[PDB]
């Protein structure tokens, strides 16, 4: 089965930065993009962007544009997201996810287990 | 298919239609092995047949 | 495109039916589909999506739920309530950059 | 475009595709045409067929 595993929790500081990794097993790497999502706690989901993996070409969203770093290693089918010069409200739950394929299939049905932040 | 969207676009023939195109007088059409050279721009054809349609 | 999603918090007891309405500021019909989905978060755990493009239940999600929806209204449908339903469901919207969810509906 | 002159043409031609702009990576970017040089000459009697 489709299953994207994320690294443990991990503690920072401001003006480090972190590397987290999901690992996909299951299916081709090549031909499924990446997903990342944020989730601060106690309120809804938020979009970041996503990675092709058959290019390396990175997309982000108009929210998330800033500092951030969207990166894959295809040999091992994972991915890397990166936050520099974390701040305080970057204290949120980080996901990622496998979208549904097809026509606006922006909809996600596997997801990884979940990766705490505080910083 | 496969719990997603499909989209088929089907296109059927039964039915062709023949044309004539023609030229007038005093324009002619030179139909062979025309040949063109650039360098010295001069148009050359062995057995070529002159047409109207 | 904003999403509201009503009620902010519903209290259904069991055996009982409850609805959650979804709006959207533009359509989100496309070509015969609209784009309009559902998902089921517990405490702790990802979220798992429970109903997708407004009528399609998931695989392996049990019959009780059910979903419907026109042109930018939306609901969600769970008529024989159970306690293992107590957590929060969010619409989302994948017809438009950044495909934004939905505030949230207690339950 | 070449020796011989450079002939263009602002008449507008017709294929098949996939917008592709807001989709995923499976989206494919090639054009089709619907019809080719042996639809016109090969079989004028047999009947026609196009799927996609
Ligand atoms: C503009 O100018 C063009 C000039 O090219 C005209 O095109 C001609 O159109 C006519 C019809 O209007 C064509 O005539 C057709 O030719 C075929 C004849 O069959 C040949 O092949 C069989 C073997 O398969 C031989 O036995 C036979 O002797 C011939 O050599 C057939 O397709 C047609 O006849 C068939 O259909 C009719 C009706 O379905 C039956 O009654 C017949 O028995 C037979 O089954 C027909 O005769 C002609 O070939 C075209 N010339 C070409 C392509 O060079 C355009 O018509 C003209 N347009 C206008 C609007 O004026
Ligand atoms: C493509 O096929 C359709 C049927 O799938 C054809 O439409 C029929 O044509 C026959 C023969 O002339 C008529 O009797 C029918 O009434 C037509 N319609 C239907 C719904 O069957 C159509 O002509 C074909 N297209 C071409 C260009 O030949
Ligand atoms: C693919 O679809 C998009 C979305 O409708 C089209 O983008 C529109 O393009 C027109 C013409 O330039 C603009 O006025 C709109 O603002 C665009 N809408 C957007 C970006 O949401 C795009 O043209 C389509 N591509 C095609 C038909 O090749």
């Amino acid at each position: 089965q489709i299953q994207l595993v994320q690294s443990g929790p991990e503690l920072k500081k401001p003006g480090e930065t972190v590397k987290i990794s999901c690992k996909a097993s299951g299916y081709t790497f090549t031909i499924y993009g990446m997903n990342w999502l944020k989730q601060a706690p106690g309120k809804g989901l938020k979009w970041m962007g996503w990675i092709n993996t058959y290019t390396g070409e990175p997309t982000y969203a108009d929210d998330f544009k800033g500092r951030f770093a969207f990166s894959l290693e295809t040999s091992a089918s994972t991915a890397y997201l990166q936050v520099n010069n974390l701040k305080n409200e970057d204290t949120a739950t980080y996901f990622c996810a496998k979208y549904y394929d097809g026509y606006y299939g922006w909809y996600f049905d596997v997801w990884g287990a979940g990766t705490t932040l505080t910083v | 298919r496969d719990r997603k969207p499909f989209y088929t676009v089907d296109l059927n023939s039964s039915l062709t239609v023949p044309l004539q195109s023609c030229v007038k007088p005093p324009y002619m059409l030179v139909v062979g092995n025309i040949v063109i050279k650039p360098d010295s721009q001069t148009i050359t054809c062995e057995n070529c047949r002159l047409l109207t349609c | 495109i904003v999403l509201t999603q009503s009620p902010a918090s519903l209290a259904v007891t069991l055996g009982q039916r409850a609805t959650i309405s979804c709006r959207g500021s533009e359509s989100v019909d496309s070509y015969g589909n609209s784009f309009m989905h559902w998902y089921q978060q517990k405490p702790g755990q990802p979220p798992k999506l429970l109903i997708y493009r407004a009528s399609n239940l998931e695989s392996g999600i049990p019959a009780r739920f059910s979903g419907s929806g026109s042109r930018t209204d939306f609901t969600l449908t769970i008529n024989p309530v159970e306690a293992d339903d107590v957590a929060t469901y969010y619409c989302q919207q994948s017809y438009e950059d950044p495909y934004t969810f939905g505030g949230g509906t207690k339950l | 475009n070449n020796e011989f002159g450079t002939i263009i043409d602002w008449a507008p031609r017709g294929q098949f595709y996939h917008n592709c702009s807001g989709q995923t990576q499976s989206c494919p970017s090639a054009q089709v045409s619907p019809a080719v040089d042996s639809d016109l000459t090969e079989s004028l009697d047999k009947h026609k067929h196009k799927k996609l």
